């Protein structure tokens, strides 16, 4: 309802994806990009946007 | 546990506990940072309660001798105890 | 105040905003600064201020 | 300086305008 | 006289918008004659010879600009010559008697001091830096001494003299004790990063230009927009991702000169498109930027099209870690490349170890190799070290 903490919020979009990622990274590599996005809930496109980004 | 200094204390944390942790920001400031700090006003209130504060929050080496502790019995004595602290 | 004693007696005007502006940059020119500014307008906040 | 520092490449200069156009056509 | 030189070199070679040569040539010739310099309307000749799109029109033809006159005559030189004798007499008057009254270390040198400007304004070049030589040594201290260094580095900037300004440049550096005086700082990390452009160090370049005090802005010699227009372009080597998002993209300078000037945009076209690393919006921004500012610049113009090899390296080291086995009609159609014109492109780099793509020519996928090992950063010391073993053996053998 506030529109001044609202801003914070926008920004912590992408840093709890980044977060929400380190938890689907905890058996380290060799993890399905497909499998990642069903647990995720985002298309296929999004996900593999945000892993090169990190 | 003490009130009421925080406008000294500003001052004595920034020219005291500051230069001793990041000595680069004065060179780039160009300002040249106090080597010590003086303290006035009437005696038997402070000037104890700020620097306690700070040996404790600092935990490094900190020396605490009395003006008067400088005289000894022996004349040479007084002035080599001096450049030893 | 006789003569024979002291030759040449010098009076010292208090600074004014014409003259801290010249006096605030040469004390200022050993640190660092802005160019966002100006010389003139803090000196003209500042009133019987001595050096 | 020399290698490619100086003679660089001397190629291909206003061609890369006819690799968008090339792309956006034969679509 | 920032934009004496700026539309001078315009005129130089321009094969992009050859109307900007009208604004330089009507510029430069309205600018001689209110100013006193004689030989710089006669050093037009020499200085365009041999180039591209000719500003003057005697014997070739060939000219391609719209002034194609920049021929020299008496006409004007008799009437540049006049004004410098008559301010000749006017300061001589006054030198003279500066001699027979001889007050302090100041007025001896105040009298070096207004000959150093008036023979930096007349066209002389040796002839003033040895006025400047006796204003030097007559100073009364460090503040005289640095207006010395400023006629020298503006005699240095249009000449291109890489010694004897830069070896004056440090000695205001060095002298007795440096300090945190602003003058002998934010003069010399600008000027001092004008002569890293020129040697191409990017080392200091990066620190000295992306980082300011300031605005700078003296524009005596350099302006504003110039100093943030070679920020972004040296801010894309030695920086990394790290500081483009901090001292580039959220630096508090290059929020407003967007909506200041509009005739660079290479602090945002490039910035995105790299932050974001999209190839198919990178590519078109290339040549838009390597026009606007790569071609009117002095200090870029000279290498230009490396740049655009440099700049596209980047690009190529972006995706190159976004993943391991592509298809090349993937980035065809999606970031706008030709599969035909991938292998050339790529073909500069990857056979000089400047990058680790590798494709392959049967399936047409592309792999990564190792980006970094052991092995690779050990030859690093061996051309190092062979290197350094010839001067102790060259300068060991020499002394006997």
């Amino acid at each position: 309802g506030d529109e001044l903490t609202r801003s914070h919020f926008n920004a912590l979009y992408d840093t709890l994806l980044e977060s929400n990622l380190c938890k689907i990274i905890e058996p380290f590599e060799c993890v399905e990009i497909s499998h990642i996005s069903k647990i995720i809930g985002l298309d296929t496109q999004q996900v593999e946007g945000k892993l090169s980004q990190m | 546990d003490v009130g009421g200094l925080d406008m000294q204390k500003q001052e004595i944390r920034e020219a005291v506990e500051l230069p001793l942790v990041q000595a680069d920001l004065y060179e780039q400031i160009g300002i040249d940072p106090p080597r010590g700090v003086l303290l006035y006003g009437p005696p038997g209130t402070g000037k104890t309660m700020l620097v306690k504060a700070v040996a404790n929050s600092t935990k490094a080496a900190f020396i605490r001798v009395n003006g008067s502790e400088f005289v000894h019995k022996y004349l040479g004595e007084g002035p080599r105890m001096v450049r030893d602290v | 105040l006789r003569p024979g004693r002291i030759d040449r007696k010098i009076e010292f005007p208090p600074p004014s905003v014409a003259a801290r502006a010249e006096i605030l940059r040469i004390h200022s020119r050993k640190m660092n600064l802005t160019r966002g500014i100006n010389l003139r307008k803090v000196a003209e906040k500042m009133n019987g201020c001595s050096g | 300086e020399n290698w490619d520092d100086v003679e660089v490449d001397d190629d291909f200069t206003n061609e890369l305008k006819a690799e968008l156009d090339r792309y956006k056509r034969e679509n | 006289n920032y934009e004496v030189s700026e539309k001078a070199f315009l005129l130089t070679q321009s094969k992009v918008s050859i109307e900007q040569r009208k604004e330089a040539a009507e510029f430069v010739l309205a600018k001689i004659k209110e100013e006193e310099m004689a030989p710089y309307y006669k050093y037009l000749c020499e200085e365009y010879l041999v180039n591209n799109g000719q500003s003057d029109l005697e014997h070739d033809e060939k000219s391609d600009s719209l002034n194609e006159w920049i021929k020299f005559d008496q006409e004007l030189y008799n009437e540049l010559c006049k004004k410098n004798e008559s301010k000749i007499k006017e300061l001589n008057e006054k030198i003279q008697k500066l001699e027979e009254d001889d007050e302090g270390e100041l007025e001896q040198a105040q009298a070096w001091i207004n000959l150093g400007e008036y023979y930096a304004q007349i066209g002389d070049k040796d002839n003033a830096e040895k006025t400047l030589g006796k204003s030097l040594s007559k100073a009364i201290s460090t503040g005289a001494k640095i207006d010395v260094m400023l006629t020298i580095a503006r005699l240095g900037f249009f000449y291109n003299d890489q010694l004897y300004v830069k070896e004056k440049l440090e000695a205001v550096n060095s002298m007795i004790e440096k300090g945190g005086d602003w003058e002998r700082r934010n003069r010399y990390k600008t000027y001092y990063g004008i002569h890293c452009l020129a040697v191409r160090n990017f080392k200091e370049a990066a620190k000295l230009l992306v980082d300011s005090l300031a605005t700078f802005t003296s524009i005596e010699l350099t302006s504003y927009e110039s100093i943030a227009t070679y920020a972004s372009v040296t801010g894309l080597f030695t920086l990394e991702r790290t500081d483009l998002k901090s001292k580039v993209i959220d630096s508090p300078e290059l929020l407003s000169l967007i909506s200041t000037t509009a005739a660079l945009q290479s602090i945002s076209s490039l910035t995105i498109s790299l932050y974001a690393s999209d190839y198919a919006s990178y590519f078109p921004y290339l040549l838009e930027t390597y026009a606007n500012v790569l071609i009117p610049c002095k200090y870029l113009n000279r290498h230009a099209d490396f740049f655009v090899r440099e700049m596209r390296r980047k690009v190529y080291a972006q995706l190159l870690e976004s993943y391991k086995t592509l298809s090349l009609k993937s980035m065809a159609s999606a970031f706008g490349v030709s599969v035909a014109f991938l292998d050339n492109d790529l073909g500069k780099f990857i056979p000089n170890k400047q990058l680790n793509c590798v494709i392959d020519r049967v399936n047409g996928i592309v792999e990564t190799n190792r980006p970094d090992n052991k092995n690779a950063q050990y030859h690093l010391l061996v051309k190092q070290g062979d290197g350094l073993l010839t001067k102790l053996q060259k300068y060991g053998a020499a002394v006997r």
